[PDB]
């Protein structure tokens, strides 16, 4: 978008500043009008959780099983205690079977 | 009738798919130029000239 | 491979198995004189053929998702 | 259809078939046209036009 | 399955890059327009040199392999 | 070992883009060389 | 029924076409059908390729 | 010991030579290749082949004459040289019968590879086929029937042939009208044997059912600047002369003078000279002049003022055409105008053939020559319609000479091998089996016919022999359904000449091939 | 659309495909080049070899032995791989016998091409050699002669 002001000789530091302005506005305005539960009620927040991980996940080649692997995801972070590390959830690949014999153990 | 007669060959068959394999690669080749909304192709030929 | 005619056995073992009901009827391979694979014995297990088609389904569907490839 | 296990004989004549009865299908969708008509003839170069 | 002796190019690469030779010859003379212009210098690489402000000279003198580039050129 | 009469048939359909690659190339080095044996060896 | 029903570019679904004046000679969709049949079959009755 | 296996060398560098099993092993699986890729190609269910040319313009061709496949084909084996020269001599005598030579030789020469692993001396296997030769050409002899007599009869077998002919090629699928086209143009000969008598002109575009012999004839010349279009009663005088710069033949002779004016008197001259002339060509009292060479500016103007059409550059097949066509004379003096013959015809116009302009000559007094216009949708189907046409005409031509026929569908092959075994089982010794094993390969022969459509050919061979075991002679393979039926009712014709030397040809090239023990080749160049 | 016939490169380089006739045709070929090496060495007027080694040493082998013959020479024909396994099985389980079962093996491919030839299908003709080998296996063992009883 900005390449024909630059090819027309206008300097670089205006589009810097306008991107920063408009950056910093953008960021404003996003967090004004985001939306947020104030309640802390666990079915909520459980729902909210399970949606977007569906959003997360509704782009990839699992995305016919979206729900499915939502759900575990969200019982998978929900069993972590405090700290959400990475290496506390583990991922095994077994190769043969179908997407839906995949299984959380708990 | 019962197993019928073997074919052993199998090259007809295979010399059938190639001809149609090329025929419907040149089909979409040429498919992309047809009709009011259809464009043009610009070819150059082995020597500079150019027909679009 | 058995040397029969494929569409014409095919269409014939469908329409027997629309007109009477009965799952069993397929390709009399041997050539048994029937097409009942229940009198036949011919048996394999259900969970083979979900797997079957499951994993087909699968990796078809990961080969159309395909679009780019980039060899070097 | 070859895949289906039809000779590639059989396929030859039910096209003649087909081609037969299109041209037939062609031939009653068609309207007579006289040269003395001068809008049917801009009408088809138009069309033939269209394209390039 | 073409099998034809040659490359291809089809969809929006071979339409980038027609509109990058425009845009190659359109830089070429761009910095000669206008009272504020000035000429170029061009080498015949057998040391004859031309100097010239005409658009039509240079892209003459020019080599130009593009089809989409000659197309300017003779336009 | 016997067949001798292979008839490669369309063996070589399947190979012409890159016979003909190599050719052009063989042909262009072909016409180089005699080119530069046009004037060498005939009175050298 | 609509014996006339085609393909409309100008309005983007489908309507009648010779209101559109979008009309083509039967000798030409006639010749077309024909050769196109004519040259399948010749490439049907095809089972080898000879490299002389 | 041998030259190839002994302590000194006795060859040149790249000569070699290979004995009694390499050179027989070598020849086998050469003439045995050439059978099984010629094969495939027989009967009325067999398939074309694809011939691309691998030279700088890459011609593309498609057939199913056998001959045309052998030909061109680069071929190193020798026995294969000869099974192709085999091929192309049958062309050449007559039209069809070049798939069926090269099969039948090929299966001779396998059945001698399995005798001479029997341990079977060459020279028995030789005499076996010679006796099992005489005795099917001697049945074939007797078997054959003759319908000259009978005007109405000898046309229906005309048809028949022309049609049994014509139903392994291409134009199979307008055997009819193809049929009909080429007997027509065949008995428009009246005789004549010179099939360039008939021209088989080729336009690209419409359908192969568009084809048709024309009612007169066609020339793919132009006319003059200033000369009519159209000519109603036309005299065609059809002439050889030159007409341009004409010269006199003096190559000695010179014009030298001391003035210009003498050279304009004897440019005059030359011109008056040319138009005493066209004349002398217009004292014929003519309204259509064709000349085999060229016609310059000067006599085509003399012809326009004349309002006489001339038609130049007709070589000399198209002078010996409309000659034969129209019945004029071909001159080159006019000197005795009463002395020449003028063709006629009713009508000369030009006519529009696709995208070209041609001359069209109609109501011709004698027509003993035709043209046919051959429409297709490639290059590829004309030159396959045309080869198809060419073989049809040929075995018409050949039947209108010699107007005995025999029956196909393997009839004449079943007869033959009937002869065969019944003279084998009646000779002692190992050219019994000799004789067998010809019988065999006369088998294989409909074999093959009946495998191309993919029948039971086991079974319906069997029945064929069974049936002519009993008696009865005329039984062939019908393969509208894939039963045996009567050829006599079904007319299944083909000439006589075509399969005796069908037969003559296979028995001489393999007994030639298996009397070879060794091949010696020089260094190639 | 045969594997090698296609537009598409699938096989890595120097690696190939022959579909069912090419395949027939080279099993058929290798078999039948095996089984008139090893035969002329068969019966009482049999005659011996000479296999000479491409080796450093060179090894000079005269044999008659089938299985001797079979197991010396460079074999790239994977059907004369097969055959040449049989051999040297045969040989390990018996002694004698590798001549005759490597000559009866190519016999029988060659009659199964020119069945194949005769337009019939391998499976008709398997099962018609199962039901041969268990006729002339019954017939050879009802013949059979025990003599161990008398010294
Ligand atoms: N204005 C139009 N609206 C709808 N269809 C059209 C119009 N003009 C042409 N066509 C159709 O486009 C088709 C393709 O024509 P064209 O692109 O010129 O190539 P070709 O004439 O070789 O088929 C024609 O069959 C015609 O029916
Ligand atoms: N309609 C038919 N029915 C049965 N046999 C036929 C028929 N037409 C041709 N044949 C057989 O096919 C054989 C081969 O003929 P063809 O392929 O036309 O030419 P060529 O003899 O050059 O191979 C002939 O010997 C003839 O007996
Ligand atoms: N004296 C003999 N008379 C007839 N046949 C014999 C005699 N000796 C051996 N044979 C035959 O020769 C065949 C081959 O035996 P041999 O070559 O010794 O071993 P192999 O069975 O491994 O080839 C046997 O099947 C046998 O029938
Ligand atoms: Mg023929």
């Amino acid at each position: 978008q900005v390449k024909p002001y630059v090819e027309e000789g206008l300097h670089p530091q205006i589009i810097i500043r306008a991107f920063r302005t408009a950056t910093q506005l953008a960021v404003n305005k996003i967090k004004e009008i985001a939306v947020t539960v104030k309640k802390a009620d666990k079915v909520e927040q459980r729902k909210l959780l399970e949606k977007c991980a569906m959003t997360a996940l509704s782009s990839k080649l699992i995305s016919q099983q979206k729900a499915f692997f939502a759900k575990m995801v969200v019982d998978a972070v929900m069993m972590l205690d405090d700290l959400l590390q990475l290496k506390m959830i583990g991922i095994k690949k077994v190769q043969g079977g179908a997407l839906e014999d995949s299984q959380l153990v708990a | 009738r019962g197993k019928g007669a073997y074919q052993d060959r199998d090259k007809p068959a295979q010399i059938r798919f190639s001809n149609i394999s090329a025929a419907k690669a040149v089909a979409d080749a040429i498919r992309t130029s047809l009709g009011p909304k259809g464009m043009d192709k610009m070819i150059q030929d082995g020597k500079g000239d150019v027909t679009i | 491979n058995s040397g029969m005619n494929p569409i014409q056995t095919m269409t014939e073992v469908r329409a027997r198995q629309v007109k009477e009901m009965n799952p069993a009827l397929g390709i009399d391979c041997l050539h048994k004189g029937t097409n009942d694979m229940k009198q036949q014995h011919v048996i394999e297990t259900l969970i083979g053929k979900k797997q079957q088609i499951s994993l087909a389904t699968q990796m078809v569907r990961m080969i159309l998702k395909i679009d780019d490839i980039r060899k070097p | 259809l070859l895949q289906k296990g039809i000779h590639p004989t059989i396929i030859s004549e039910s096209f003649q078939k087909a081609l037969e009865k299109g041209i037939e299908i062609l031939t009653d969708m068609s309207r007579p046209v006289e040269l003395s008509d001068r809008e049917t003839l801009l009408n088809s170069a138009t069309t033939s036009l269209n394209s390039k | 399955p073409l099998s034809v002796f040659g490359d291809r190019s089809t969809g929006e690469t071979i339409r980038s890059q027609n509109v990058m030779a425009a845009a190659s010859i359109a830089n070429i003379v761009k910095s000669s327009l206008g009272p504020v212009g000035l000429d170029k210098m061009l080498v015949d690489d057998i040391g004859d040199v031309t100097i010239t402000n005409d658009g039509a000279t240079i892209l003459k003198l020019l080599e130009v392999e593009h089809p989409a580039a000659k197309v300017l050129c003779e336009l | 070992l016997a067949g001798e009469g292979i008839s490669v048939n369309t063996g070589p359909k399947g190979v012409i883009n890159d016979w003909r690659r190599f050719k052009q190339l063989e042909t262009e080095q072909r016409e180089e060389q005699c080119r530069e044996m046009e004037r060498l060896i005939k009175k050298l | 029924g609509e014996k006339t029903a085609g393909i409309n570019v100008r309005k983007g679904g489908i309507s009648n076409i010779l209101e559109e004046l979008v009309v083509q000679p039967l000798l030409v969709s006639v010749s077309a059908l024909t050769l196109a049949t004519e040259t399948v079959r010749s490439i049907l009755k095809i089972d080898d390729v000879v490299n002389t | 010991a041998s030259l190839s296996l002994a302590p000194v060398n006795i060859f040149k560098a790249g000569a070699d030579e290979e004995r009694a099993e390499t050179a027989r092993l070598t020849s086998f699986i050469g003439a045995i290749a050439i059978g099984d890729l010629v094969k495939s190609t027989l009967g009325p269910k067999g398939m074309d082949k694809i011939l691309l040319s691998s030279g700088r313009d890459a011609s593309l061709m498609v057939t199913n004459d056998g001959a045309t496949i052998l030909k061109n084909i680069g071929v190193d084996n020798p026995a294969a040289k000869v099974l192709v020269d085999m091929s192309r001599v049958q062309d050449d005598e007559v039209g069809d019968g070049t798939t069926s030579v090269t099969v039948l030789a090929a299966e001779l020469l396998r059945e001698a590879e399995s005798l001479i692993a029997k341990k079977i001396h060459p020279q028995t296997i030789i005499a076996g086929w010679r006796e099992a030769t005489k005795a099917a050409r001697e049945a074939l002899l007797s078997s054959a029937v003759d319908h000259g007599s009978d005007e109405v009869k000898f046309r229906q077998d005309l048809m028949n042939i022309a049609g049994t002919t014509l139903s392994s090629k291409l134009l199979t699928h307008h055997k009819d009208h193809f049929t009909k086209l080429a007997v027509e143009a065949v008995l428009r000969l009246k005789g004549s044997g010179n099939l360039e008598a008939i021209h088989i002109i080729k336009k690209l575009g419409g359908s192969l059912a568009d084809s048709y012999l024309d009612e007169g004839f066609l020339l793919d010349k132009k006319i003059g600047v200033n000369q009519p279009k159209r000519i109603e009663n036309a005299k065609i005088l059809i002439a050889n002369t030159g007409m341009d710069t004409d010269k006199i033949k003096i190559f000695g002779s010179r014009v030298r003078v001391d003035s210009t004016a003498k050279v304009a008197e004897i440019e005059h001259a030359e011109k008056e000279k040319m138009k005493e002339k066209v004349e002398r060509i217009l004292k014929h009292g003519i309204n259509c002049f064709i000349n085999r060479q060229l016609i310059y500016n000067y006599p085509e103007q003399l012809f326009g003022a004349a309002g006489v059409m001339a038609i130049e550059h007709a070589d000399f097949a198209g002078v010996e055409r409309l000659a034969l066509v129209t019945g004029g004379e071909i001159a080159s003096t006019f000197d005795h105008p009463e002395l020449v013959k003028l063709g006629s015809c009713k009508l000369i116009e030009e006519v529009m053939i696709g995208e070209d302009k041609l001359i069209h000559f109609s109501g011709v007094a004698l027509g003993e020559a035709c043209t046919i216009v051959l429409r297709g949708a490639t290059q590829q189907i004309l030159d396959e319609a045309e080869r198809s046409l060419h073989d049809a005409l040929c075995v018409l031509a050949q039947t209108v000479k010699d107007s005995r026929t025999v029956y196909g569908g393997g009839c004449s092959e079943m007869l033959m091998a009937h002869a065969v075994t019944q003279l084998a089982n009646r000779t002692p010794g190992k050219e019994a089996v000799a004789m067998e094993s010809y019988a065999k390969a006369l088998r294989m022969l409909p074999t093959i016919i009946a495998d191309n459509a993919g029948y039971d050919s086991a079974d319906l061979v069997a029945q064929l022999r069974a049936a002519h075991s009993e008696g009865n002679t005329t039984a062939g393979l019908d393969m509208r359904e894939g039963t045996i039926g009567d050829m006599a009712i079904l007319g299944i014709t083909e000439s006589f000449q075509v399969k005796r030397q069908v037969l003559l040809s296979a028995a001489e090239a393999a007994e030639v091939i298996l009397r070879v023990d060794n091949i010696i080749k020089a260094a190639p160049r």
